[PDB]
RNA sequence: CCGAUAACGAACGAGACUCUGGCAUGCUAACUAGUUACGCGACCCCCGAGCGGUCGGCGUCCCCCAACUUCUUAGAGGGACAAGUGGCGUUCAGCCACCCGAGAUUGAGCAAUAACAGGUCUGUGAUGCCCUUAGAUGUCCGGGGCUGCACGCGCGCUACACUGACUGGCUCAGCGUGUGCCUACCCUACGCCGGCAGGCGCGGGUAACCCGUUGAACCCCAUUCGUGAUGGGGAUCGGGGAUUGCAAUUAUUCCCCAUGAACGAGGAAUUCCCAGUAAGUGCGGGUCAUAAGCUUGCGUUGAUUAAGUCCCUGCCCUUUGUACACACCGCC
């Protein structure tokens, strides 16, 4: 009924884990024409958990000094991935924008101070919400670096970003960090 | 041979350590045995009440 | 964080709280209308914030004695201090269970042999004091 | 703040005086002090007696 | 702050306070602010609408020839107090969550005792003392210098590009300034010429009356470019044209055509920052005959992360040790 940039009805989607569904806000309480609402969801802690991802992740594009209010170049550019994306899978892109938050969050890490034995002391699984952003920002990340120096637009380095991240394939900037990660918390245990 | 990974869901928020306050310890109840719950350190932001996954079961128990 | 009231305020709402407790009440308000003409207050903030604390103090005063002074509060008290003595005195026991050595000592004293005296048994053991140190 | 022509050099004078409140304003401020807070007196105002109807 | 209590009663600082921002279809008021309505028009549909649509076109404080204050302005007032609910708490002081609310922590100003051999005698007809005082260290005039370059460092601006550059079109601000005692130097509409920088006539404004509805930039919508030191970057440098001034050379500034250098995100290190904030982006003021890469403000777009800790750097209180007291940059 809200149909996110006029399609792509948000009824559909579906989160494949209990882990992340209490802070993934595509469902129809947030479903929103247009992802642009000056909502003051920094304002108070967790508030950004109620915050549509899809908004989150049109925040979270814009980076790299150059690009710090162009939100209008960043919503058409997540506009022409989705379009981008419906093309090249033919299923919703907000479920492939699920799907690539799933995979992508990283569940443990490492953190510490002290004689670290290979990168930190201790080895720590993560919040949900920490999963979220961490996500979302290895993602942006990754479409960065992809649409940095070449000719392949941003479109389509944020498309096939959040395509190869949503399967899995470690062609993904995303969970190629996510693995090195992993790998580092394994040993930090 | 490797344990599988298993969810469990925050009850009550122990509080912040790692002595940056990058941590914060939290007791962690498992949803196969809801009468099996244990104390997890887990960085980001927590609440109590959201569930998180285990790749590996017992780690560390420490009161504050 | 950072609601703490300081000295102005809960000084000013104690001494109007015990100088006009009858016309106050637990409306923040009306407590905030009594105090343009029962004090003078410089400022609109200052005003309301001690109305507030009033009506604070005020709902602490239905539920209990505070510290405030207060007219009903100690007319009730003095009805219960200097009254309630019972129609029979606490004093005037029929018997008194007396100890042998107070018996002599009664004795010595002359005033041996009363009706209302009944001498216990002593007891046995002499089992007083607390075991010294832990354990 | 006044300055001393004194034969060593210059003395400085730095006066400063609390003006005392008053509704007049001829000596002082007329508004008082922010944090000072006065309370009128009230009268007796008793009534222990039976209800009358005093006609007038 | 509640409380304990050989203390009692006070005083400063904090707070309170002032300015500011957010709400008031509640009050007062508006031809130097408007809105609505009406009436003249102008244009489209006129198939047929017709109380149809647009007008920053013209009028209704021209004085009888409409009202009203939402929008603007600025005064008087209100409004928010941890007040209401739940929980925690000695159920005190308070803390957390939520409802209703514009707002449940808007930012500043002021800011104690004591001190530093901290900075200014180049702000002063503030000033002690010393120096000089007619071949002047006074003062004025001319020229030069304060810019000078094998080099090192600090505050910044521009970039390394396609989340872009160029070309065109469309569409939006708020602070705030504007003709001068001496003192000459204002902000500029419109018309004409020039390709541009500019020039020339005609006005307006000592200002909610004019610039001005401040048609700002970023952004948005289209065009070309195509991963190359490229249409990125515009340093260096040549030639020419104006402006200010008494004077432009060691280029004041501006304009046009040429050259297109390093730079492909930056070692060790290190700064600032929690919400309309950072950052991008322009516009005012100060300086100003000429002028901003500076500074002080203003708006526009507008986030990531965090609601914690004492790990580093520090600060406050208590206990403790001291061979320190110029006080650990000590002492020895
Ligand atoms: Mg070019």
């Amino acid at each position: 009924d809200i149909k996110l940039f006029g399609k792509w009805s948000t009824d559909d989607v579906q989160i494949n884990d209990i882990s992340l569904q209490d802070y993934i806000a595509v469902k129809e309480k947030y479903a929103k024409y247009l992802p642009h609402s000056a909502g003051r969801y920094a304002a108070k802690r967790f508030r950004k958990a109620q915050c549509p991802i899809v908004e989150r992740l049109t925040n979270s594009m814009m980076m790299h000094g150059r690009n710090n209010g162009k939100k209008l170049m960043t919503v058409r550019i997540v506009k022409h991935a989705f379009e981008i994306i419906h093309l090249l899978t033919g299923e919703n892109p907000l479920q492939v924008l699920v799907n690539a938050i799933i995979n992508s969050g990283p569940r443990e890490d490492s953190t510490r101070i002290g004689r670290a034995g290979t990168v930190r002391r201790q080895a720590v699984d993560v919040s949900p919400l920490r999963r979220v952003n961490q996500a979302i920002w290895l993602l942006c990340t990754g479409a960065r670096e992809a649409a940095f120096r070449n000719i392949k637009t941003i479109a389509e380095c944020l498309a096939d970003e959040l395509i190869n991240a949503a399967k899995g394939s470690s062609n993904s900037y995303a969970i190629k960090k996510k693995d090195e990660l992993e790998r580092v918390a394994k040993s930090n245990r | 041979r490797v344990q599988p990974i298993k969810l469990a869901r925050v009850t009550k928020v122990l509080g912040r350590t790692g002595s940056q306050g990058q941590c914060t310890q939290v007791r962690v109840e498992f949803m196969d045995d809801t009468s099996r719950s244990i104390i997890r350190n887990v960085k980001g932001p927590v609440r109590e009440g959201d569930v998180l996954t285990l790749l590996e079961s017992e780690r560390e128990a420490r009161r504050l | 964080m950072g609601r703490v009231r300081t000295k102005t305020v809960k000084k000013a709402a104690r001494v109007i709280i015990e100088k006009y407790y009858t016309r106050l009440g637990n409306d923040f308000h009306t407590n905030k209308r009594v105090c343009e003409e029962i004090a003078i207050i410089p400022s609109k903030k200052l005003r309301n914030k001690i109305a507030g604390y009033v009506t604070h103090l005020m709902k602490r005063i239905q539920r209990g004695p505070v510290r405030g002074i207060s007219i009903k509060l100690q007319e009730e008290e003095r009805e219960r201090r200097d009254n309630y003595v019972p129609e029979v005195s606490a004093l005037d026991q029929e018997i008194i269970e007396v100890d042998p050595d107070t018996k002599e000592m009664l004795k010595l004293l002359d005033f041996g042999s009363l009706s209302n005296l009944q001498v216990t048994q002593p007891t046995v053991g002499m089992n007083f004091k607390t075991p010294r140190g832990p354990v | 703040v006044r300055h001393v022509l004194l034969r060593q050099g210059v003395l400085g004078i730095k006066v400063k005086i609390m003006l005392p409140w008053d509704p007049t304003g001829k000596i002082g401020p007329k508004k008082p002090l922010p944090d000072h807070v006065s309370i009128v007196e009230p009268k007796d105002e008793i009534l222990p007696t039976t209800p009358i109807s005093e006609q007038k």
